[PDB]
Parts: C-alpha cells; sequence; structure tokens
C-alpha cells in the first residue's frame, strides 16, 4: 500500500467539506497552492452581509464556547438561514438525509486509526471491546481514556516527538523506558496512573528539540 | 476566602435542593433538567499557516473554570513545596501541602519525586556546571523562615 | 554623557549565541567582570610602587 | 549493523542504593515511605538536614519588577549563597 | 551602618496572593496563552500539556 492516502498530505478525507480533504498534522509544511485549497473550508461569503466570515466567527454568532461534545457536529457541517445563510432563499438550503450516516461513521473510525499512528482496524475494534468491560458509566469517556493510556500517544504528549508516527519509531528503537527498563508489549499495553517514562537516548532527543526551536530562539542571551 | 480572588471557592461543590408543588399540600423533586453538567468540547486554537484546528474536551467543563492553572505552577512554587516537606515532615503532610497550594495529593507527591531526582543530579555534578554553577543552592533546613503577607498591601513580615 | 548608546562602556560586543554558543557567551561575560576587578588592582599597585 | 550496546534496565532506586546510600535513605523519608504500614521499612527514619535546589528561573526569569518585594528575594538568595561558599573556604584556608 | 546578615533564608509565601496576579506580578491569563511562533513546531505539544501528566524538562 504505497498509496497517497498513506501520506500526511492526503491522509484524511471528509466528503462533507467544500474541499474534501482535511489537515490534521500540526508540523506539515504546505505550499501556497495547497494552503489555498485548504483555506476554502475556513472562509465563506454571506450575500446579505456582503462579507467573508470564518469558522471561529460562526461559533461566536451562535454563542458557542463550551457545548456538549455531540452538538459540535451540527455547527461544523450545517448552516442556518438566520445567522450564516441570511438572504438565501429556502429553496436552495442544503438539508441532509438519513442515508449519509455510513460515510460519517466510517470517516470517524478512520480518524481514530490516524491518531493512533496508522493502526489497523482490528486494532481499534479490540480497543473498543476492552473498554466495554472496564468500569465506568459514560462509554464516550472510556474510549477517550483508552486512547490516552496508549504508550506512543503519551510519549507524544511529553513533547519529545513531532507527531505520533515519530513517537512509534522511537519505541521500536527503545529510546524511551518504562519503570527503568524497556517496556514489554509496548504496542499493546495500557499505561497506569503511576507509571514513569524516561528518555534513554538523551543526546538524540536533546538534539531533536534544539534543532526544532533554533530559529525561534532569541539572538540575545 | 472571597470568590473574587479565590478560584477554588468558585469551583466548589453545589448543594442542590429543588422542588415543584405546594409545601403545604404536596411537593416533588424537580427532575426536569440536569444541573450536574456533562462532557463539553471547545475550539482553542486555529493555525492560519497550516489550517489546523485544535479542540479540547473536558469532563466537567460546565462546573469548573481555569483548570489549566493546576499543571502550570511556577518553579518557585515547586521549590517551596520541596523545602517545606524537608523542613518539617510532621506538620507538612501530603494532605496539608495539597490544601495549601490548591492542588491534588497525587500532584504533590509527583512534584517531590521529580525535585528529589534533580537534586541528586546537582549534587553528583551533572547539572549546573561551568558558568551556571552559582545557581545551585545548598540549603540547611534549620535556616529557613517563611514570611506571610499579613499587612494589607505590599510587604512581607516574618511571622 | 557622550556615550549615550554605550551605556556600559564596553570595548567589545557580546558574543552571538547563534555563532559561538550559549555556554561560550556566558563564560565570556564572567571573564569580563573578573578582568575589570583585576585591572583595578593592577593600576593601584603600579601607582603605589611607581 | 548497529554499534549501540544492548540496554538492560533497572529501577532508579536500585541503582541509587549502590552508588550513594546516603541519598537513597534521604529520599525514602521525603517521599513518605514511613506512613503506610505495608511499605514501612524496618530501619528507623533518618532526619533530613540539607537539600539542594535550582534557582536559575527565580533569579533571571520570574521576578522582573523593581519593587522592594522582588529585590529582597534576590538579595536573600545571593547573601545565603555567599555564606555557603565562605564556609567551604574556611575549611581549607588554615595551613 | 546597617544590620548585618543573620544567615537565614527568608522566602515569601506566594500561596497567599490573589488569583488575578501571577507569581511575577503580571495579570493572570484566564485561558491558555498560545502563540503562532511555537504552535507550528515541536513545541505545540509543550504548550498544550494535559492536567493528568507531570513533565520535567531537566530530566526528560
Ligand atoms: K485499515
Amino acid at each position: 500500500v504505497y498509496r497517497n492516502s498513506h501520506t500526511k498530505r492526503f491522509s484524511c478525507r471528509n466528503s462533507r467539506l467544500k474541499y474534501p480533504f482535511e489537515q490534521i498534522w500540526p508540523t506539515l509544511q504546505l505550499s501556497e497552492d495547497d494552503a489555498a485549497m485548504f483555506r476554502r473550508n475556513s472562509r465563506q461569503f454571506v450575500v446579505d452581509l456582503s462579507q467573508n466570515i470564518t469558522l471561529k466567527n460562526k461559533f461566536a454568532l451562535n454563542k458557542a464556547t463550551k457545548i456538549p461534545h455531540q452538538d459540535a457536529r451540527a455547527l461544523i457541517y450545517e448552516s442556518n438561514l438566520h445567522l450564516d445563510a441570511v438572504g438565501e432563499h429556502p429553496r436552495y438550503l442544503k438539508i441532509r438525509r438519513v442515508t449519509s450516516q455510513y460515510g460519517s461513521k466510517l470517516m470517524n473510525v478512520r480518524k481514530l486509526r490516524l491518531l493512533l499512528g496508522f493502526k489497523r482496524r482490528n486494532f481499534v475494534q479490540k480497543l473498543y471491546e476492552h473498554t466495554l468491560l472496564q468500569q465506568g458509566s459514560n462509554k464516550s469517556w472510556k474510549v477517550l481514556c483508552a486512547l490516552e493510556a496508549k504508550m506512543n500517544l503519551a510519549v507524544t504528549r511529553m513533547g519529545v516527538a513531532e507527531d505520533v508516527l515519530e513517537a512509534t519509531h522511537d519505541l521500536r528503537q527503545n529510546n524511551v523506558t518504562l519503570n527503568g527498563s524497556p517496556a514489554q508489549m509496548k504496542h499493546a499495553r495500557y499505561l497506569e496512573p503511576a507509571d514513569v517514562l524516561a528518555v534513554s537516548a538523551v543526546s538524540l532527543i536533546k538534539q531533536r528539540i534544539c534543532k526544532g526551536l533554533f530559529e525561534v530562539a532569541p539572538n540575545t542571551l | 476566602n472571597n470568590p473574587e480572588d479565590n478560584i477554588a471557592i468558585r469551583n466548589a461543590p453545589q448543594k442542590v435542593f429543588q422542588l415543584i408543588g405546594d409545601p403545604r399540600s404536596g411537593v416533588a423533586d424537580d427532575v426536569t433538567h440536569n444541573p450536574f453538567g456533562e462532557i463539553t468540547v471547545e475550539m482553542v486554537w486555529h493555525q492560519l499557516k497550516n489550517e489546523v484546528y485544535w479542540y479540547r474536551y473536558e469532563f466537567a467543563g460546565q462546573t469548573t473554570e481555569q483548570s489549566h492553572r493546576d499543571s502550570r505552577l511556577s518553579d518557585y512554587t515547586k521549590n517551596l513545596i520541596y523545602l517545606l516537606r524537608a523542613k518539617n515532615p510532621r506538620k507538612w503532610t501530603i494532605e496539608a501541602l495539597a490544601e495549601k497550594f490548591h492542588i491534588r495529593k497525587q500532584r504533590v507527591l509527583a512534584i517531590l519525586a521529580l525535585k528529589e531526582m534533580e537534586a541528586h543530579k546537582i549534587e553528583s555534578g551533572k547539572q549546573l556546571q561551568g558558568p551556571l554553577s552559582p545557581y545551585g543552592l545548598k540549603v540547611r533546613v534549620e535556616d529557613l523562615k517563611l514570611l506571610s503577607l499579613d499587612p494589607t498591601g505590599c510587604g512581607w513580615v516574618e511571622p | 554623557h557622550r556615550f549615550r548608546n554605550n551605556k556600559f562602556l564596553r570595548l567589545e560586543p557580546d558574543l552571538d549565541p547563534k555563532v559561538y554558543g550559549q555556554t561560550e557567551t556566558l563564560q565570556k561575560q564572567v571573564d569580563d567582570n573578573f578582568s575589570l576587578l583585576l585591572a583595578k588592582h593592577r593600576l593601584d599597585m603600579k601607582a603605589a610602587a611607581a | 549493523t548497529t554499534r549501540r550496546r544492548k540496554l538492560l534496565g533497572s529501577r532508579y532506586g536500585a541503582r541509587l542504593a549502590k552508588k550513594n546510600r546516603q541519598q537513597f535513605e534521604r529520599a525514602r523519608v521525603i517521599l513518605d515511605c514511613y506512613s503506610d504500614e505495608e511499605l514501612r521499612p524496618d530501619s528507623p527514619p533518618v532526619a533530613v538536614k540539607e537539600v539542594t535546589i535550582n534557582t536559575l528561573q527565580t533569579m533571571r526569569f520570574l521576578f522582573p519588577q523593581t519593587s522592594k518585594e522582588h529585590l529582597d528575594i534576590k538579595q536573600n538568595i545571593a547573601s545565603y549563597k555567599i555564606f555557603s561558599l565562605n564556609r567551604e573556604l574556611l575549611s581549607l584556608l588554615p595551613k | 551602618k546597617s544590620k548585618p546578615f543573620d544567615g537565614k533564608l527568608r522566602l515569601p509565601d506566594v500561596s497567599q496572593l490573589s488569583d488575578t496576579i501571577t507569581v511575577s506580578g503580571d495579570a493572570a491569563p484566564a485561558t491558555l496563552n498560545l502563540d503562532q511562533k511555537y504552535m507550528d513546531k515541536i513545541s505545540c505539544w509543550t504548550q498544550t500539556i494535559p492536567s493528568h501528566l507531570e513533565m520535567s524538562y531537566q530530566n526528560l
């Protein structure tokens, strides 16, 4: 599978956006043309107001700062005739059908695979089955906890890797230890609230961070 | 202990007692809404050069405020916790330190472990070498006094 | 004061960290302070002796 | 074809006890190892006398104001540091 | 002609200050202070550290 969909540029696809793709890698450098393509999902033109508005402005118009996590879907992908689509005749407003769920559900499962570092689907399925047996009342939060308990994602949170993909390579090279020794079942285990992570390749990681921030370091000491 | 300058007092458990009906003839608990909160999401950042959006999920977003302060305590505060524990372990228990600095007990113990490891490196001679040597300080527990902001305004007094 | 910009009356500019290194620059600053103190003892001894 | 030596790990406390026993004993008291009955060591606790801290941020990063409060903190740290150096020097000056 | 140094370390208890001011005396930010200067590099994770993790950059 030497496909373009396995590269960062085209990793994520969303059919409900004006530009079908979506950018999720915070360290990817885009060209001028690529940035223009992605920018079409951020700016929209309003007829009556005769202005361009952004996605952030749309949230402010709806008075949305902290909302139930299931309600953000209706804001990102839908439009309203009284706030953001004023002046458009109702005949030309887009309303979804019950037949679009499958595309959305498949897309979200693809996102979980991408965040974990291009994992296989069976990997995600077993992760979901694991949470079904653990104690807890809210199913949604149990899934979130499982993602955080993964070792490679935790290494990314520490701030020593550019992204999850780089963190995974570090584990294969044993650049990070668990409780003083290299981890066992590092790709399959979950971290516990008392685990300790340390860097064993100190020289390598220090060079990585210094080079990354060399240009943003001040010239006066 | 005023809500204006005490975020902790603002983020305090609420005692809920709501009723519908007539207290003289018949009443029932009001169960028409959920006043205990739910999981929330919020957009935090937008990078205009790469078109990247950041979303933050909070378990108790509707009943808390400024939760980002707990994990971003200054280095001065952490050193103060380390010195207080060493000075008098009998009075400065994990419970007392957690209450003093408005953090959890797990965070208090974790901070102590990391500071202890750093101290060993400094004593062994692995950190603060060369031009930065003067910044490694050895402190005797007896020669330590904690000042208080008793007088209103600027000024710290010994007692 | 004629030396409005050169407030500290320096003879050489501070080393650039991006070229000579942060550690080298910090050591240079320490050496500069010691030289000023040493030069002060230098002039007094020569004047007293000769 | 790797020249990197194989790494077999060990817990931090395990290595410390063999390199510096005094530091290991001090850490146990600080980390509250004598409060739980199950984990309480048999050896009696040792009193803590001296600790080491890093003050680089508190001196050059955290207190920029010109008020007396910020100046006093920096001066006290500097004065205490000089006392520590002088005590070490006095131990060596005598012939 | 002033009192000599006593030899003791005097440190103020910064735990008694109001929540509207930081340790350095500046105004306390009510939200995460993110900057475009660091959010496009490896620092993006440093600025968004969660509350269930304790990280030390002196020991990594
Ligand atoms: K797959």
